[PDB]
DNA sequence: CTGGAGCATAAGATCCTAGTTTCA
DNA sequence: TGAAACTAGGATCTTA
C-alpha cells in the first residue's frame, strides 16, 4: 500500500538546502569567499543542477576522486597560484621581449601592476594583464625562463571549485531525497 | 432569440421525516 | 534540579508560567539562589510592583524552604549581594544584563531605565520659572475675585504657573477643571507676544472627550479677549494618539530625537498613567515644555505594573519649602502652612494638593466616609453606626434571602428608567434617566461579578413583569451596552453607555454624545457590547453617578482593596449603597497595600 | 503489511475453500495448483500449531462445518435452542459451503430464502450431461401449476447448452454480459437436493423503452437486429417503434461534475413537475465515488433557493465529526519525526481545544502569529533537535532561540544590546507577555513528550500513552468528548487484539499510528439513507431497493467498474470456481440490478468532453453496450424503411443529449424540453443589463486653507494611490506575507534595505560598525558565520563609498518651522535637519523620479521661505539630485503649480506616472537648447522606453503591475497613454530643467 | 486578479462591521462602482446601514450553507454575473470567478472552520502551484477564436491554416551536456570545454 | 482587574562594442 | 596611422 506524490520540488529544495547547510557552514572564510562568488544560495545551486538531478543521473566526464574534499582542492589551487607567484617574484627584473610595432613600450606598467598585485595568495582572482606574458599573446608580437610557460599552463585550465561542489551535491541530494521518501 | 425559464408551480417536496425523539423533545 | 519544585509551585498556583520559564532562561543551571530570586522578581513585577528589596526575599517565606534549597556551596550564603552578583544574570548596571542591582533592590532593566528617567525628570529637569509678582498677583485677583481665606485653587494656580512641572492632586468633586481653566486663562493673559501651542491629553478616550467638553464650556465661560479665545486649545486626544504610537510595533513617532512640537501640556487624570507610559512621555517632551498633571492622590491604582502619582503625592504631607510658603503668601495674599525641615526643594514645591472639598464635603455622609476610608477602619465603622446621616445605606447580604432583597432594591432603584421604558420614553430623557443608578462589582465571573449579576437581574425582570426577551434575539428592547474596543469611524469611545430601544424605524442603539446630541447606530455595525446592569469599578472611573451600589464578594480576593472601596464610595453624587459583610469590609479596608518602588529611596537622596 | 495481507487471504480461504486448509493441516500439498503454495502451506500448519500451543480453542470455520452437517443430518427434528424460522432476503451471492450448511439445517428449521433473479426461465450454466437430466425438476407456482425453461426437449437438444461451458444461447446480450454473479448463484441454487423451489414472476407490459428492455430481460429473448441476409438488412420495420416523446431511458453527456449535478437537479425538478404524486423519497442518485462528488452536491443543492428546494441526504460518505482534533492527534503521534516548522506548529495551535487547554485565546493567536513571523522562528524546537538530524548546531532560528529572545525582550529594552549573543525582542513588554509564558509551557510539554515517545515498548506499555496524550494536551469540552472517546476506543481495541493474540516483542510507534489512521476512515455513515430526502449514495453490493427514478452519475471509462487488482500471490486468482466473488463481476452485476430495480424512469449521465482542453472522454463499456442494444433493437417511427445502421445512428443521436459548457448559454433557456429552471442566470443569458461604467468621474472638491506639508509629501509620493486612499478612503491593503521556510541564506529586498539604511545612518556618524554588526548577528538576521561576514563586508564597502561622499559635503544643522501663504492657502509643518548650505538628504536606493519629486517639493518650500542655499541628494551607484537656489517669486510660482496639481488630483485621478513618464521626458527633452523635441525617431525611442519602464522585464517588476493602476485600466490604451504623457510632461519638466 | 478579488470579498464578509475592510471590497473592479458612487456611499448613513445589513445576511448564509451559495446569492443580488458579461473582456473574468468558486467549495468542504478557508485562499495566492486542478479553463468555444498553440502541444493535432511568425528565431546553447557519438551515453562535462560545447 | 494605536519602503547582470582618448 | 586600453551604453535571458 503506497501513496503517490508528484509535488517533489519541495523535497528537492529541502534536500538541497539541507546539503548546503551541512557542507558549507563549517568552512572558513578563505574558502567561503570562493563558494559565495561561485554562487550565493542553495536556491541558485539547485537552479544550476535541477535538470541533471531529475530523471536519470548522467556520467561526469573525468570525475574527481572520491577521497578529495573542498579544503584539499582549495589548498591545491592556492599552492598552484603561490608557485607562479614565487617564480615571477624570483625572475622579476629582466627583459626578453622584443618591443614590436604592435607592442607598446608602456606595457611594462602592467608588470608593475602585477608586482603590486602579488601581496597575499589568500584571494583567488588574478589581474587581467596576466595574459600579457602568455606565449600565445607574445607570439603574435623566446621563453628564457620557466614562468613564461607556467603562466600558459596556469591559464589553460580555469581555477574553480564548481566541479567538486556540483559532484558532491548531485551525489548527495539524490540519496537524501530517496531516503526521505523511503522513510 | 426570445427565451425564458420554466417555473415549477407546485411545491417540489412534501414534509416528511424520521424522528428519533428530537422534534418532540 | 529545582525545576520540578518550581513546576509544583506553579501547579499550586503561586507563580506564573512566565515567571518560572523566565527564571529558567535567565539562570540556566546556575546556583538556585539566582533562580529563586529571578522567579520571585518576575512574579513581583507581574503582580504590579516595580522593585524588590532583598529584605523581602529573605523575610517573606510564603511557599518554600528558601534557605534549605538555596544552600549550595561554601561561604556564609546570606551575603545575597555577592551571592547574586556572582552569576551572569545580575549586574550592577554597567553591563547589558536583565536583573539589575542599584540600591540593594533587584528589579528589571526595563523597569530600571524607566524609573531612572522618571526620577531624573522629577528631580533635576524641573527648573524654576520667574514671573513678575505684581502682574502675577494682578492676574490672580482678576481671575479670582474672592479674597477671604486660604483658597487652594489660588494656591494651585499660582504654584503651577510658577513651576515648570506641577502636579495638582485633589479628590473627585473639588473643581479641578475650574482650577485648570483659571490656570490657562492666567497663562494666556500673561504670555501675550509669545506663541503658545497648548495641548490637552488623557490616557483614555472617554476621559479625553470629557476633558474637551469641560474645558470648552469653562473657557467659553471665562471672559477673555478674542485673540486669547483664538489661543484656547481646540481639542484633546488619547495619549497614544498624541505620542504617535504604532498599532503593532513599539516604535514612537515622537521619540527622543523628534520631540513633540507643543508648548504646554495638560495630562488629565494621571492616576492611571503607568510608569512605562510616564517614562515614554518624558522622553517625548522638548526643552521648553511645561506640564500640569491631574488626578486623585488615592484613586484606584494604575492598570499596568508601576504607579507613579501615588509615589509623588506621598510627599504632600512634607509641606512646602520655607521660602516658597512666604512666596505663595506674597502672591495669594493669605497664609499657607509651612513644612518642617527640608527633604527636596524641587519636588516639595512642584507638587500641590487640594485639601478642601467643595462639591460634597464632610457634611455629606459620602464625603465623610470618603475622608475616613483613607484613615483606619474604626472611623469608618463608627461613622456607619452613628445614625447613618440619611444619605448612605447598608444591607447585610449574607445568603439568598438577602440576595433576593438586593435584587428587589436594585429594580426599585432602576424603577424610573424601567417605567419610562415601559411608557415609550424619548431618547435624551431615557438616556439621562438611565445614568442615575448603576450597580457595581469587583470581580467578573461568579455569583458576584458582571456576568452573574447581569444574568440574575435580567432573570428577575424576566420573572417579575418589567421587560421581556426572546431566546433567539439576544437584543431585547431596553438593554444597556458598553463598548469595549474603541471605534474611530463611528466616533464613539470606549466605556460609553447606551440603551438599545426600538423607536419604530428599526431597533437601534442610542448613545449620549459629549456635545449633547444623540447618535443612533445599527446593531450590525456595533464593534463590541456587553450588558451592564452591573459594571466593574475599574470601568467606572472618570464618570459620576447619582446612586452607586457596590456589592462586595463573599470571600477575600486580591482585587478588593481600600482604594477600590474608596473610589466606589466616591463614584456616586448624592446617594450611596453598600452590600458587604462587616468582617470582610473591615479586612478590605485594613489591608492597606502598596507597590514596591525605588522612587521613595531616590527622592530622599 | 505482509502479515495483514496473509491473514486476509487465510480468512478468505476459511470462508471459501476449506479443502485446502484441511489438506495443509495434515501437511501435503494440492496438485494442479499455482505458485505460493510452497510457502503458504507451512505457514498455515505452523499457525495451527502455534494457536494450539497458546491454549486457545482449536475450532474454526474450516473444520467445523463438516462436523455440524454430520450432526444435523441424523438427529431429532428439534435440537434445543433453534429458532422457528429464519429469512434470507435480498442476498444474491452465497458460498457453496454456506449453501450446504443451509440445506443441512433446512430439514429441522423451515428456512425461507428470497431471491430476485431478473430472468424467468433457467439461465444458468451446466456441469455434465448427466447433470442436465437432473434439471428436469420444476418450480411450483404459489397457486396454479408447474413450469420450467421453454420447449425443454429440443432446447436441451439444440445449441442452447455448450459442450462444457454455460448457456451460450441465452439470447439477451445484456443478461449474458452482466449476470456473471447471478448465473453462479442460480447454478448453486438448482444444484441443491432437498430444496423446494417456488416462483412469483409478475409480468411487465411492454409499452415504454425501459419496460421493453425489462421485458426482454425477463422473458429471456433477443430482439436485436443484426442483418445476416440483405433482405433483412435493408428493411427496418421489424424492430419495435419508439415514441419520440418517450423519456424512460435517457443519456446526458456533460462537461464537468458541477455542470453534471446542475443538469441533474433541473431534470429532477422537471420529473417532479410532470408527475404529480412523485415525492423526493422515491428518487435515488448513485455515484461511482461519493467523496469526489459530495462538494458539488452540497453546493448546488444548497444554492437552490427556497421556492425551488428539494432536500438531499448524502449517505455513505466518510464521517468527520471532529476533524481538526483528529488531525491534531494524528500529528501529535507524528511528533518524533517532525522538524517543527513554525507554520505547522501554529496550525496545531489553530485547534481550539488545545488553545483552551494552554489558555491562549484568539486575541493572543494573532500576536503569536506576528511574533513568530518577525522574531525569526523557523526550525527545530531545541538545539538538541537540530543535532538529532545530524546537522551543524547553529543555535539560531530555533523555537528555543525565539522564546529566549521574547523573554529577554520582556526583561530588556532593545536599545541596550545583546546579552548572550541574543538581541532582545522589543515588542513583548507588558501584560501581553504572559502569552509567551503559555507558549513556552506548550513547547516544554511538546519537547518532553517528543523525548518520551521515542523508544520501542511492548503493547502493555503502549496502553496508557493515548490517555496521557489526551488528558495532557486537550481540555475536554461538550463537543470534544465524542471524538476523544472514539479515539480512546479505537486505540484500546487495537492494543486489545494485539494483547489477546499474545504478542511480546517491541513495537515502534509508527506502526500503531499508521494502523489507527487506516482504521479511522473505515466507518461510513448511512443513518439518513432512506429517511425521506433524495437519497444520494454510492453503489454498494447486495443492496437492491426498488425505487421509481434511478439516476447513475459519472460513468466515464476506467472510473466504473471500480478496479481492484488481486494480490498476485492469491491462490483464488489462478484457479477459480463457481461461487467465487470478484469486484469487476460485482460492479457489472450492480449495474444490471440498477437497471432492473428502476421501476419508472432511468437517468444515465457521464462526462463527455474535458472542460480544460476540450478533448474527448468516452463513456463506460457498460453504457456503450446498453446504447448499442437500444440502437440495435429500436427505430424512430418516421424512418420506417431506411437501414439498420441508419436507424441505429438516428436513435442513438435522439437519445443522447449534449449539454452546454457554461450555464448562461441561451441554448439552455431556449423553449422546448431542455429548458432549465435556473431563473438566476436569465438576465445573463438574455443580456438584459448595462456594462461597467468608467471609474474616472468628476468629483466635487473644495480646497481648504491649511494644508500640512506631510499631506503634500504623501500625495506626491504616488498621486493615483493618494487619490484612492485620501479622497474617498479606499485602501486595497493586501495580506501579510507568510512565514519563510528556512533561515536567511541571502538577503534581498526590504530585508537588506533596512540593513543598508541602518548601516548608512550609523556610518555617516563615523561610528564603528562592529557594534551594529554584532547587534545584527545576535538578531538572527544576517546569514550564518563566514557568509554573514562576507555579506557584511561587501555592504560595508558599498556604504563606505556612499558615506564618504556624504561626509565630504555635510555641515551640522538643525530643524526649522514652515509657514507660508501660497495662493491664499497656508502650508504648515516642519523640515528636519536643514543646514546653512541648505537641504541634505541621503538615501540608499537607485535613482527614482518620485524621490526627485520629493526633494524638489521639500526644496521649493525651503527656497520660498527664504534660505539662500542649495539642496542635494545622494544615492547608490553615485546617483545625485542637485537643485540651485532660486528666487522667492519663482519658488512661489512653482509651489503654486504643485498645489494646483494637488487640488486637481484630489478631484480626479491625476495621471502622473513618475518612473515611466520621467523616462519618457528624459528621452525627449534636450538640455542643450532646453526645448521639447519633436523628431519621430526620438519619439519612437521615447515610446519604447516608456513601455519598457511601464512593464518591466521577466525578473524586474515594472510600474504597470500595481493594483492602483489595474483598478483604473487593464491594458494601456494609446489614448490614455497620450493623456498620461501630456500630464507628466506638464508636471515633471521643472525637475529635468533644474537637475544639475 | 480574481483570486485577490475573492480574498477581499471573503475578508469583507467575515467582518462586515469594519467600515474600512468593507469599503475596500466594495470599491473593486468586479462590482464596478464609480468613484462618484463610492463618494455618495461614504456620506449616506442609511446607504451604509443597508449595505452592512446585506453583508451580514451574506455572512449568515455562509455560516449556514457553505461558501458557494453565499457567492451565488451575491451574484444574484449584485447583478455582477450579467454586468461582467456585458462589459468587454468579461467572459474570461466570469469563468475565472466560477473556477475559483468551485475550488473554494471543494476546499471548504474538507476545511471545517471559516477563517481557515480565508487563510487557505491567501496561502494559495502566495503559493500558486501549477497542478492539474488550478489550470485555467478556456473562456468559450462558441466564440470562434484564433487559436495560438505551442509547438509541443500542437504535436498530434490537425490544423487547417498555420502561421509560423517566429520560426527563424533560435537560441545558442552554451551548456555542456552532450551525448557520446559512439556508445550513446549521457556524458555531462562540468567544465566549459569548447569541444563538448 | 484593563488602557491604547494604521502605512509608507526595494528593484539584474554579464559582456561584448563603439567610440573615445592616448601614445609610440 | 597604427595601435591599444577604457568609459558607457546596450541587449537579451524557452519548451509539457
Amino acid at each position: 500500500e503506497q501513496q503517490l506524490i508528484e509535488d517533489e520540488s519541495l523535497l528537492r529544495y529541502q534536500a538541497c538546502a539541507d546539503f548546503w547547510r551541512r557542507h558549507c557552514y563549517p568552512l572558513p572564510r578563505e574558502i567561503a569567499q570562493v563558494v559565495f562568488e561561485t554562487w550565493k544560495g542553495p536556491q541558485a545551486l539547485l537552479r544550476d543542477i535541477n535538470r541533471y538531478l531529475q530523471g536519470e543521473a548522467p556520467v561526469i566526464k573525468a570525475p574527481p576522486p572520491d577521497d578529495e574534499t573542498l579544503a584539499s582542492r582549495h589548498a591545491q589551487i592556492v599552492a598552484r597560484i603561490d608557485t607562479v607567484k614565487q617564480q615571477w617574484r624570483d625572475a622579476v627584473g629582466e627583459l626578453d621581449a622584443l618591443i614590436e610595432s604592435s607592442g607598446i613600450d608602456r606595457r611594462k606598467f602592467n608588470r608593475s601592476n602585477q608586482a603590486k598585485w602579488i601581496d597575499k595568495i589568500s584571494a583567488w582572482a588574478e589581474e587581467e594583464t596576466n595574459s600579457y606574458q602568455l606565449p600565445e599573446s607574445l607570439e603574435k608580437f623566446t621563453p628564457r625562463h620557466p614562468l613564461f610557460e607556467a603562466i600558459d599552463q596556469l591559464l589553460a585550465e580555469p581555477l574553480s571549485i564548481r566541479d567538486l561542489v556540483i559532484t558532491r551535491a548531485l551525489a548527495e541530494i539524490r540519496e537524501t531525497v530517496a531516503r526521505e521518501k523511503r522513510r | 432569440a426570445e427565451l425564458n425559464a420554466k417555473t415549477l408551480q407546485r411545491l417540489p417536496g412534501d414534509n416528511w421525516r424520521v424522528t428519533s425523539y428530537s422534534g418532540l423533545q | 534540579k529545582l525545576q520540578k519544585q518550581l513546576l509544583e509551585a506553579v501547579e499550586h498556583k503561586q507563580l506564573r508560567p512566565l515567571d518560572v520559564q523566565f527564571a529558567l532562561t535567565v539562570a540556566g543551571d546556575e546556583h538556585p539562589a539566582v533562580t529563586l530570586a529571578a522567579a520571585l522578581l518576575s512574579h513581583d513585577a507581574g503582580e504590579g510592583h516595580v522593585c524588590l528589596p532583598l529584605s523581602r526575599l529573605e523575610n517573606n517565606e510564603a511557599s518554600h524552604p528558601l534557605l534549605a534549597t538555596c544552600v549550595s556551596e561554601i561561604g556564609e550564603l546570606q551575603n545575597w549581594e555577592e551571592c547574586l552578583l556572582a552569576s551572569q544574570a545580575v549586574s550592577r548596571g554597567d553591563e547589558p544584563t536583565p536583573m539589575i542591582l542599584c540600591g540593594d533592590r533587584l528589579y528589571l532593566n526595563r523597569m530600571w531605565c524607566n524609573e531612572r528617567t522618571v526620577a531624573r525628570f522629577f528631580n533635576e529637569v524641573n527648573h524654576a520659572i520667574e514671573v513678575d509678582e505684581a502682574l502675577l498677583a494682578q492676574t490672580l485677583d482678576k481671575l479670582f475675585p474672592v479674597s477671604d481665606e486660604i483658597n487652594w485653587q489660588k494656591v494651585a494656580a499660582a504654584v503651577a504657573l510658577t513651576r515648570r512641572i506641577s502636579v495638582i492632586s485633589g479628590g473627585p468633586g473639588t473643581g479641578k477643571t475650574t482650577t485648570v481653566a483659571k490656570l490657562l486663562a492666567a497663562l494666556i493673559q500673561m504670555a501675550d507676544g509669545e506663541r503658545c501651542r497648548i495641548r490637552l491629553a488623557a490616557p483614555t478616550g472617554k476621559a479625553a472627550a470629557r476633558l474637551t467638553e469641560s474645558l470648552g464650556k469653562a473657557l467659553r465661560q471665562l471672559p477673555l479677549t478674542d485673540e486669547q479665545k483664538k489661543r484656547i486649545p481646540e481639542d484633546a486626544s488619547t495619549l497614544h494618539r498624541l505620542l504617535g504610537a504604532q498599532p503593532g510595533s513599539q516604535r514612537l513617532r515622537h521619540h527622543a530625537g523628534n520631540p513633540l512640537h507643543l508648548d504646554v501640556l495638560v495630562v488629565d487624570e494621571a492616576s492611571m498613567i503607568d510608569l512605562p507610559m510616564m517614562s515614554r512621555l518624558i522622553d517625548a517632551l522638548p526643552d521648553h515644555a511645561r506640564v500640569i498633571f491631574l488626578g486623585d492622590r488615592d484613586q484606584l491604582a494604575s492598570v499596568e505594573a508601576g504607579a507613579v502619582l501615588g509615589d509623588i503625592c506621598a510627599y504632600a504631607n512634607a509641606g512646602f519649602t520655607a521660602e516658597r510658603a512666604r512666596q505663595l503668601s506674597r502672591l495669594t495674599g493669605t497664609h499657607v502652612p509651612a513644612g518642617t525641615g527640608t527633604e527636596a526643594a524641587s519636588l516639595r514645591d512642584s507638587l500641590c494638593l487640594l485639601q478642601k472639598s467643595y462639591r460634597f464635603g464632610s457634611d455629606s455622609g459620602i464625603g465623610q466616609l470618603a475622608a475616613a476610608i483613607n484613615r483606619g477602619d474604626k472611623t469608618a465603622v463608627k461613622t456607619v453606626f452613628q445614625q447613618d446621616f440619611t444619605d448612605i445605606e447598608k444591607r447585610l447580604l449574607q445568603s439568598g434571602e438577602d440576595y433576593i432583597a438586593m435584587l428587589e432594591e436594585a429594580l426599585a432603584g432602576y424603577g424610573r428608567y424601567l417605567d419610562l421604558l415601559q411608557a415609550r420614553a424619548e431618547p435624551d430623557l431615557i438616556i439621562q434617566a438611565f445614568n442615575e443608578y448603576q450597580l457595581l462589582c469587583a470581580l467578573r465571573e461568579g455569583p458576584f461579578g458582571v456576568a452573574g449579576l447581569n444574568e440574575r437581574i435580567e432573570q428577575f425582570m424576566q420573572q417579575k413583569r418589567k421587560i421581556h426577551r426572546h431566546p433567539h434575539s439576544r437584543w431585547y428592547e431596553g438593554r444597556p451596552v458598553m463598548i469595549a474596543r474603541n471605534d474611530s469611524a463611528l466616533g464613539l469611545f470606549n466605556g460609553d453607555i447606551g440603551i438599545a430601544l426600538d423607536r419604530g424605524q428599526g431597533t437601534r442603539v442610542w448613545f449620549a454624545m459629549p456635545d449633547g446630541n444623540i447618535k443612533s447606530v445599527q446593531p450590525s455595525r456595533l464593534p463590541e457590547h456587553e450588558t451592564t446592569w452591573a459594571m466593574t469599578v475599574h470601568k467606572s472611573q472618570g464618570s459620576e453617578f447619582d446612586h452607586a451600589a457596590l456589592i462586595l464578594p463573599s470571600q477575600r480576593t486580591p482585587v478588593v482593596t481600600r482604594e477600590l472601596v474608596y473610589t466606589a464610595v466616591t463614584r456616586a453624587r448624592r446617594r450611596l449603597s453598600l452590600y458587604a459583610d462587616e468582617r470582610i469590609l473591615s479586612a478590605a479596608i485594613a489591608t492597606r497595600t502598596e507597590r514596591r518602588s525605588g522612587l521613595a529611596a531616590l527622592f530622599s537622596s | 503489511q505482509l502479515s495483514s495481507k496473509a491473514a486476509d487471504l487465510f480468512d478468505q480461504y476459511l470462508v471459501y475453500r476449506p479443502d485446502w486448509l484441511a489438506q495443509w493441516e495434515t501437511g501435503h500439498l494440492v496438485e494442479g495448483l499455482g505458485e505460493a503454495q510452497a510457502w503458504q502451506a507451512p505457514l498455515w500448519k505452523a499457525l495451527v500449531e502455534y494457536t494450539h500451543q497458546l491454549g486457545q480453542p482449536r475450532w474454526h470455520r474450516a473444520n467445523l462445518y463438516q462436523r455440524f452437517i454430520e450432526t444435523l443430518e441424523s438427529a431429532t427434528t428439534c435440537p434445543p435452542g433453534l429458532p422457528s424460522r429464519v429469512f434470507i432476503c435480498g442476498i444474491s451471492a452465497l458460498p457453496p459451503v454456506y449453501l450446504q450448511a443451509l440445506q443441512a439445517l433446512g430439514k429441522h428449521i423451515e428456512i425461507h430464502l428470497l431471491f430476485t433473479n431478473p430472468c424467468r426461465y433457467y439461465w444458468g450454466d451446466i456441469k455434465d450431461p448427466a447433470y442436465l437430466a437432473k434439471l428436469l425438476t420444476r418450480q411450483r407456482r404459489h397457486s396454479f401449476e408447474d413450469r420450467e425453461l421453454p420447449l425443454f426437449r429440443d432446447s436441451e437438444n439444440a445449441g442452447q447448452l455448450f459442450n462444457s461451458d454455460g448457456e451460450q444461447d441465452v439470447g439477451n446480450p445484456l443478461l449474458a454480459s452482466w449476470g456473471k454473479l447471478g448465473r453462479d448463484y442460480i447454478y448453486l441454487l438448482s444444484d441443491l437436493e432437498s430444496s423446494q423451489e417456488l416462483d412469483a414472476f409478475v409480468d411487465v407490459t411492454p409499452d415504454n423503452l425501459l419496460h421493453n428492455i425489462q421485458s426482454d430481460i425477463l422473458e429471456l429473448e433477443n430482439r436485436a437486429v443484426a442483418g445476416v441476409n440483405i433482405e433483412e438488412f435493408s428493411r427496418s420495420d421489424n424492430k419495435r417503434p419508439l415514441d419520440p416523446l418517450d423519456s424512460s431511458i435517457t443519456f446526458h453527456v456533460c462537461h464537468s461534475p458541477q455542470r453534471e449535478v446542475e443538469v441533474l437537479h433541473d431534470r429532477l425538478l422537471a420529473m417532479l413537475e410532470e408527475d404529480p404524486t412523485l415525492t423526493p423519497r422515491d428518487i435515488i442518485v448513485m455515484v461511482a465515488d461519493i467523496d469526489s462528488y459530495s462538494p458539488f452536491i452540497q453546493a448546488v443543492f444548497g444554492s437552490a433557493p427556497a421556492d425551488r428546494y428539494l432536500p438531499y441526504a448524502i449517505s455513505d460518505r466518510r464521517a468527520r465529526q471532529s476533524h481538526p482534533v483528529l488531525e491534531a492527534f494524528i500529528s501529535l503521534l507524528s511528533l518524533p519525526d517532525s522538524r517543527f516548522v513554525s507554520e505547522d506548529v501554529l496550525a496545531l495551535l489553530d485547534v481550539p481545544v488545545l488553545a483552551a487547554r494552554f489558555d491562549i485565546t484568539e486575541e493572543g493567536l494573532r500576536y503569536l502569529r506576528q511574533w513568530v513571523n518577525e522574531s525569526g522562528i523557523r526550525w527545530g524546537i531545541d538545539d538538541d533537535n537540530v543535532r538529532e538530524l545530524e546537522l551543524p548546531a547553529t543555535g539560531q532560528h530555533t523555537w528555543r532561540f525565539g522564546l529566549t529572545r521574547m523573554l529577554l525582550g520582556y526583561a530588556m529594552e532593545s536599545a541596550q544590546g545583546e546579552w548572550q549573543s541574543v538581541l532582545p525582542y522589543d515588542e513583548s513588554s507588558g501584560l501581553i507577555a504572559e502569552l509567551v509564558g503559555h507558549l513556552a509551557s506548550l513547547l516544554m510539554q511538546l519537547n518532553i513528550w517528543r523525548r518520551g515517545l521515542a523508544q520501542e515498548r511492548p503493547l502493555e506499555e503502549w496502553l496508557p500513552v493515548c490517555r496521557d496524550m489526551l488528558n495532557a494536551f486537550f481540555l475536554p469540552d461538550a463537543e470534544t468528548e465524542a471524538a476523544m472517546t472514539l479515539i480512546e476506543q479505537q486505540w484500546q481495541a487495537i492494543i486489545a487484539e494485539g494483547l489477546g493474540a499474545q504478542y511480546g516483542d517491541a513495537v515502534p510507534l509508527s506502526l500503531l499510528r499508521d494502523e489507527l489512521a487506516q482504521r479511522l476512515d473505515q466507518e461510513r455513515i448511512s443513518q439518513r439513507f432512506l429517511a425521506g430526502p433524495v437519497n444520494i449514495c454510492t453503489l454498494m453490493p447486495m443492496r437492491s431497493i426498488p425505487f421509481k427514478v434511478v439516476c447513475l452519475l459519472g460513468m466515464n471509462d476506467g472510473v466504473y467498474p471500480r478496479q481492484l487488482a488481486p494480490l498476485g500471490f492469491d491462490l483464488m486468482s489462478q484457479k477459480p470456481k463457481r461461487g467465487d466473488r470478484s469486484r469487476r463481476d460485482d460492479d457489472r452485476y450492480l449495474f444490471l440490478e440498477a437497471l432492473i430495480s428502476a421501476q419508472q424512469k432511468l437517468y444515465i449521465s457521464y462526462i463527455g468532453r474535458s472542460i480544460q482542453d476540450n478533448s474527448e472522454r468516452f463513456p463506460s463499456v457498460l453504457v456503450q453496450e446498453l446504447i448499442d442494444y437500444i440502437g440495435q433493437s429500436h427505430y424512430l417511427p418516421g424512418d420506417e424503411a431506411l437501414n439498420c445502421d441508419e436507424s441505429e445512428a438516428r436513435v442513438k443521436a435522439h437519445l443522447t443529449c449534449l449539454h452546454t459548457r457554461m450555464p448562461f448559454d441561451p441554448q439552455n433557456y431556449q423553449p422546448g424540453e431542455r429548458q432549465s429552471y435556473a431563473r438566476e442566470w436569465l438576465p445573463a443569458a438574455s443580456q438584459a443589463g448595462k456594462a461597467h461604467s468608467e471609474f474616472v468621474q468628476p468629483l466635487p472638491f473644495t480646497l481648504p486653507e491649511t494644508v500640512p506639508l506631510e499631506t503634500l509629501q504623501r500625495f506626491w509620493a504616488h498621486p493615483v494611490r493618494a487619490f484612492f486612499q485620501m479622497r474617498l478612503q479606499v485602501n486595497f491593503r493586501t495580506e501579510d506575507s507568510e512565514i519563510p521556510d528556512t533561515e536567511p541564506f541571502i538577503l534581498e529586498g526590504l530585508s537588506r534595505y533596512q540593513i543598508n539604511q541602518q548601516l548608512l545612518n550609523a556610518l555617516v556618524e563615523q561610528d564603528d560598525a562592529e557594534r551594529l554588526f554584532r547587534r545584527f548577528r545576535a538578531a538572527g538576521d544576517l546569514p550564518y558565520g563566514a557568509f554573514g561576514e562576507i555579506f557584511w563586508e561587501t555592504q560595508c564597502q558599498e556604504m563606505q563609498q556612499l558615506a564618504d561622499r556624504v561626509i565630504a559635503c555635510r555641515q551640522p544643522g538643525q530643524s526649522m518651522e514652515i509657514d507660508l501663504a501660497c495662493n491664499g492657502v497656508q502650508i504648515t509643518g516642519w523640515l528636519p535637519q536643514v543646514q546653512p548650505d541648505g537641504l541634505l538628504r541621503w538615501r540608499p536606493s537607485l535613482l527614482s523620479v518620485a524621490q526627485g519629486m520629493q526633494l524638489w517639493l521639500e526644496h521649493l518650500v525651503y527656497c520660498a521661505s527664504g534660505g539662500n542655499g542649495e539642496s542635494r541628494l545622494f544615492l547608490r551607484k553615485d546617483g545625485e539630485w542637485r537643485f540651485p537656489p532660486l528666487a522667492a517669486e519663482q519658488a512661489l510660482h512653482y509651489l503654486s503649480q504643485l498645489i494646483e496639481g494637488y487640488r486637481e488630483g484630489m478631484s480626479a485621478p491625476l495621471l502622473v506616472l513618475p518612473e515611466s513618464g520621467g523616462a519618457w521626458l528624459k528621452t525627449c527633452y534636450d538640455a542643450q537648447n532646453d526645448a521639447m523635441l519633436d523628431d519621430d525617431s526620438t519619439l519612437q525611442k521615447a515610446r519604447t522606453k516608456f513601455l519598457q519602464a511601464y512593464e518591466g522585464n521577466m525578473m524586474v517588476r515594472g510600474e504597470g503591475d500595481d493594483i492602483w493602476y489595474q483598478r483604473l485600466w487593464r491594458q494601456l490604451t494609446p489614448e490614455t497613454m497620450e493623456a498620461i504623457v501630456e500630464q507628466s510632461q506638464r508636471f515633471l519638466l521643472p525637475l529635468f530643467r533644474f537637475n544639475q | 486578479l480574481e483570486a485577490q478579488e475573492m480574498l477581499w470579498l471573503l475578508q469583507a464578509v467575515m467582518t462586515p462591521e469594519r467600515e474600512n475592510t468593507l469599503r475596500s471590497a466594495l470599491a473593486t473592479s468586479m462590482m464596478g462602482l464609480n468613484a462618484l458612487d463610492i463618494e455618495t456611499l461614504n456620506n449616506d448613513e442609511h446607504a451604509w446601514d443597508v449595505v452592512v445589513e446585506e453583508f451580514d445576511g451574506y455572512r449568515q448564509i455562509w455560516r449556514k450553507r457553505g461558501v458557494m451559495p453565499m457567492l451565488r446569492a451575491l451574484m444574484s443580488a449584485r447583478n455582477i454575473a450579467e454586468n461582467l458579461l456585458a462589459t468587454a473582456g468579461g467572459e474570461r473574468r466570469l469563468t475565472d470567478i466560477l473556477h475559483i468558486s468551485e475550488l473554494l467549495q471543494e476546499a471548504g468542504t474538507q476545511l471545517e472552520s471559516e477563517h481557515a478557508l480565508v487563510r487557505w485562499l491567501s496561502q494559495h495566492i502566495l503559493e500558486p502551484d501549477s497542478n492539474a486542478s488550478s489550470q485555467q479553463m478556456r473562456l468559450e468555444s462558441d466564440k470562434h477564436l484564433v487559436q495560438i498553440v505551442t509547438i509541443h502541444k500542437s504535436k498530434g493535432l490537425e490544423y487547417p491554416l498555420v502561421w509560423l511568425p517566429f520560426i527563424t528565431n533560435f537560441r545558442v546553447q552554451e551548456q555542456a551536456f552532450y551525448h557520446d557519438r559512439h556508445s550513446f551515453e549521457a556524458v555531462l562535462d562540468l567544465n566549459a570545454a569548447p569541444e563538448s560545447v
